[PDB]
C-alpha cells in the first residue's frame, strides 16, 4: 500500500483541498457518515492510498489542515463533509501573516512548524509503506508562501527518500489588488525550484479570461474557478486511485515525466469546461474531446504550447470507451496523409483509459504536459519583480523583521537562470 | 494553385484559406465581375476530400483567373 | 499557539511596556525618571552605558531602556523576545549643531509600515536661556511633518516657569494604553 499524506495550507489551499475531497468522495462512493455504499468492486481496490481503515469499516480522509487564521478552520469543519476529517489534524493560529513572507517564514511561521511536524510524524508512523506527500497552497499571501516552503524543506530533510508534489496557484492582478504579492511569489519560487519534484501551475489570469469569454460570466467569483480547479485535480489523480493498463505510481511518473530536476513545471488541462450549473449540452465524441483538451483554449495556464516544445505528454480518458478506439484515433490523427491531420497536437502522448466517468459528465479527458511555455509566466512575474525593486518600494517591510537584501537578488538570479535554461532547452531536435 | 492540390489535405485547406484571406484583403488583383464567381467557388468547395473531386474544382479556378492548367504524366 | 501567544497574553495581563529613552543632554533626563519613581538620585540619574530598569506608574510596568550613545541604535529598537512601544528623545534647545545627527537618526529608525507603530515624544529642555528655539522651529528643523505612522508631540521644559510636563507624559500613556490594551 503506497499511502500519500495530503497537507492543506492557506485559505485557498484549504478550500481547494476541501473541494477536491468532496469531489473524490462522491466518486469513490463514501457517504458523509463514513461507511461505503458503492455498487462496484473497482472503487475499493485502491481506497487504502488516500484513506485509512478503522473499526467498523470506516475510511478516514488522509488530509491535514494548517493555518495562522481560524476563520477557514471553522468554515470547513462545519462543512458538508467536514465531520469525516480527524479533529486532531486541525492546527491553526490567530494573528496570521498579512501578506508577508517574512511574517510567515521567520516570525510567526516558525512558532507553529514544530506543532505541524508533530501531526505529520504521528500520521506517517501508522503507514506501512509511505510513498510521498502533497501540499496545496498559493503564491499570493504570506502564510502559504512562507510556512508552506518551511514545511516542504522540513519533509525534504526528515524524509529525503520520499516524493514531494505541490499544486501552487499563481496570482493575477485581475483578481487580487495586493502590491507586495509578486515579491512573496518569487520568494516561494526560489525555494520551489530546489525543493519540489513536480509542480502544477494554475494561473488565475487564464481562468479569469476563460470565465470571462468562454463561459460568459458577468462577475466570475472564486467558486467558478475553484470548480474547474477541483475538476482538474480529480482528473489528474486518476492513475493514483484507479488501476489500468498504464501501471504507474508517483515515483514512476516523476521519473518518466521529469527528465531534468530543474525543469518540472507542468501545464494541466480539462475538457469540456462546464460551470457550476447542473446542465449538459451533448455527449461529445472522442475526436472532439481530444481536440478540445489539446487546444490552447482549455489550458489552465496563460501560455500557448504551440510556441514551445513538448517534453512529456500524458492524457487520461474517463468514460465508457475502449482502448482500441483511443489507439486507432492516436494512430489516425498522427498521419499526414489523412484529412483530419493537425499540427498543434504532439506525437509522444501516453494514453490511458479509465472506466469510472466523472460526476456529472459521461466522457471527459484530462491533459498533462510539460511544455516549455512557463517562461512566459516567469517573465511576466519578473516584469513585476523588476518594476518594483528599482524604486525599493515596500522593501523595508521585509528588512525590519530579519530578512536580508541579498535574498531578493539571489531569487532574481535564480529566476533569470531558470528562464535562460528554459529558452536553451526549448530548441532541441533529434535526427 | 500548385499547392492547392497537395498530397496533404491540411496543406490544401490552409492554402485555400490563405488565398481566400488574401483575395478578401487585396482588391486590385481580380476584377469586379470575376471576383464574385471566384469567392462563390472557393467557399462552396471541400478541399479536404477525394483528390479527383477537388482537382476538377482547382482547374476551374485557374480557368477563372487566367492561369494555364498545370498537368503531370 | 506558541511562545508568542503566551508572551502577548502576559503583556496584556501584567500591562508591561517598553519605553526606549534616548538623549545626550545629561540634564533633562533626571526629571523624567523622577516622574517614574518617587526617588531623586537612586535610579534617577542617567548612565553612560546601557541599563535596564523597571518602575511602576499608573499601574503600568514601564521597562525603561536608557541608552547613552546615539549611534547604531537599531540594536535596542528590535528584540527577538520583545519590541519597543514608546520612544522619548531629549535634545537641547540652544544647540543647532547636534540636531542634524538626531534628525538623521530619527529618520533612519522610524520607518513607514502598514498599521500603527511606536509613539514618539520629543523633549525640549532649557527654554528660558537665550538662543532656544520655539516649537515651530523644532518641528521645521527635525521635519516631523513627513514622519507618518508614529504620533509625535513636542513638550517644552525649563528650570524656571517651564510650564510643567504632566500632559506630555499623560498623552504618551493614553496613546499607548489605548493601542495595545482595551479600554473595557
Ligand atoms: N483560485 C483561488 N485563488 C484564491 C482563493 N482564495 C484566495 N485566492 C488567492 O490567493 C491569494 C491570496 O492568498 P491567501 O489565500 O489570502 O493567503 P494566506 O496565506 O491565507 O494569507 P495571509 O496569511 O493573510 O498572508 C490571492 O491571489 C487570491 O486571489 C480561492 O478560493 N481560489
Ligand atoms: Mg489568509
Amino acid at each position: 500500500m503506497r499511502e500519500i499524506v495530503h497537507i492543506q495550507a492557506g485559505q485557498c489551499g484549504n478550500q481547494i483541498g476541501a473541494k477536491f475531497w468532496e469531489v473524490i468522495s462522491d466518486e469513490h462512493g463514501i457517504d458523509p457518515t463514513g461507511t461505503y455504499h458503492g455498487d462496484s468492486d473497482l472503487q475499493l481496490d485502491r481506497i487504502s492510498v488516500y484513506y485509512n481503515e478503522a473499526t467498523g469499516g470506516k475510511y478516514v480522509p488522509r488530509a491535514i489542515l494548517v493555518d495562522l487564521e481560524p476563520g477557514t478552520m471553522d468554515s470547513v469543519r462545519s462543512g458538508p463533509f467536514g465531520q469525516i476529517f480527524r479533529p486532531d489534524n486541525f492546527v491553526f493560529g490567530q494573528s496570521g501573516a498579512g501578506n508577508n513572507w517574512a511574517k510567515g517564514h521567520y516570525t510567526e511561521g516558525a512558532e507553529l512548524v514544530d506543532s505541524v511536524l508533530d501531526v505529520v510524524r504521528k500520521e506517517a508512523e501508522s503507514c506501512d509503506c509511505l510513498q510521498g506527500f502533497q501540499l496545496t497552497h498559493s503564491l499570493g499571501g504570506g502564510t502559504g508562501s512562507g510556512m508552506g516552503t518551511l514545511l516542504i524543506s522540513k519533509i525534504r530533510e526528515e524524509y529525503p527518500d520520499r516524493i514531494m508534489n505541490t499544486f501552487s496557484v499563481v496570482p493575477s492582478p485581475k483578481v487580487s489588488d495586493t502590491v507586495v504579492e509578486p515579491y512573496n511569489a518569487t520568494l516561494s519560487v526560489h525555494q520551489l525550484v530546489e525543493n519540489t519534484d513536480e509542480t502544477y501551475c494554475i494561473d488565475n489570469e487564464a481562468l479569469y479570461d476563460i470565465c470571462f469569454r468562454t463561459l460568459k460570466l458577468t462577475t466570475p467569483t472564486y467558486g467558478d474557478l475553484n470548480h474547474l480547479v477541483s475538476a482538474t485535480m480529480s482528473g489528474v489523480t486518476t492513475c493514483l486511485r484507479f488501476p489500468g493498463q498504464l501501471n504507474a505510481d508517483l515515483r514512476k511518473l516523476a521519473v518518466n515525466m521529469v527528465p531534468f530536476p530543474r525543469l518540472h513545471f507542468f501545464m494541466p488541462g480539462f475538457a469540456p469546461l462546464t460551470s457550476r450549473g447542473s446542465q449538459q449540452y451533448r455527449a461529445l465524441t472522442v475526436p472532439e474531446l481530444t481536440q478540445q483538451v489539446f487546444d490552447a483554449k482549455n489550458m489552465m495556464a496563460a501560455c500557448d504550447p504551440r510556441h514551445g516544445r513538448y517534453l512529456t505528454v500524458a492524457a487520461v480518458f474517463r468514460g465508457r470507451m475502449s482502448m482500441k478506439e483511443v489507439d486507432e484515433q492516436m494512430l489516425n490523427v498522427q498521419n499526414k496523409n489523412s484529412s483530419y491531420f493537425v499540427e498543434w497536437i504532439p506525437n509522444n502522448v501516453k494514453t490511458a483509459v479509465c472506466d469510472i466517468p466523472p460526476r456529472g459528465l459521461k466522457m471527459a479527458v484530462t491533459f498533462i504536459g510539460n511544455s516549455t511555455a512557463i517562461q512566459e509566466l516567469f517573465k511576466r512575474i519578473s516584469e513585476q519583480f523588476t518594476a518594483m525593486f528599482r524604486r525599493k518600494a515596500f522593501l523595508h517591510w521585509y528588512t525590519g523583521e530579519g530578512m536580508d537584501e541579498m535574498e531578493f537578488t539571489e531569487a532574481e538570479s535564480n529566476m533569470n537562470d531558470l528562464v535562460s535554461e528554459y529558452q536553451q532547452y526549448q530548441d532541441a531536435t533529434a535526427e | 494553385c500548385l499547392l492547392l492540390c497537395h498530397r496533404f489535405p491540411l496543406i490544401r485547406k490552409t492554402t485555400a484559406s490563405q488565398v481566400y484571406e488574401t483575395l478578401l484583403t487585396y482588391s486590385d488583383v481580380v476584377g469586379a465581375d470575376v471576383l464574385d464567381e471566384v469567392v462563390t467557388v472557393l467557399s462552396d468547395t471541400a478541399w479536404d476530400a477525394e483528390l479527383a473531386v477537388v482537382r476538377e474544382q482547382r482547374n476551374r479556378l485557374c480557368d477563372l483567373l487566367g492561369v494555364p492548367r498545370p498537368q503531370l504524366v | 499557539m506558541g511562545l508568542l501567544t503566551i508572551l502577548k497574553k502576559m503583556k496584556q495581563k501584567e500591562r508591561e511596556l517598553r519605553l526606549l529613552m534616548l538623549g545626550l543632554d545629561n540634564a533633562g533626563k533626571t526629571t523624567i525618571l523622577k516622574k517614574f519613581n518617587g526617588e531623586d538620585i537612586d535610579t534617577i540619574s542617567p548612565t553612560l552605558g546601557f541599563n535596564i530598569k523597571t518602575l511602576e506608574h499608573r499601574g503600568f510596568k514601564l521597562n525603561i531602556w536608557d541608552v547613552g550613545g546615539q549611534k547604531s541604535l537599531r540594536s535596542y529598537w528590535r528584540n527577538y523576545f520583545e519590541s519597543t512601544d514608546g520612544l522619548i528623545w531629549v535634545v537641547d534647545s540652544a544647540d543647532r549643531q547636534r540636531m542634524q545627527d538626531c534628525q538623521r537618526e530619527l529618520q533612519s529608525l522610524l520607518v513607514e509600515e502598514r498599521l500603527a507603530g511606536a509613539t514618539l515624544l520629543i523633549f525640549a529642555n532649557k527654554q528660558d536661556l537665550p538662543g532656544a528655539l520655539s516649537s515651530n522651529a523644532i518641528r521645521e528643523v527635525l521635519e516631523l511633518d513627513s514622519i507618518r505612522s508614529h504620533h509625535w508631540c513636542i513638550q517644552g521644559c525649563s528650570a524656571v516657569t517651564g510650564e510643567n510636563l504632566l500632559p506630555g507624559i499623560d498623552w504618551l500613556l493614553d496613546d499607548i494604553s489605548s493601542r495595545i490594551f482595551t479600554a473595557d
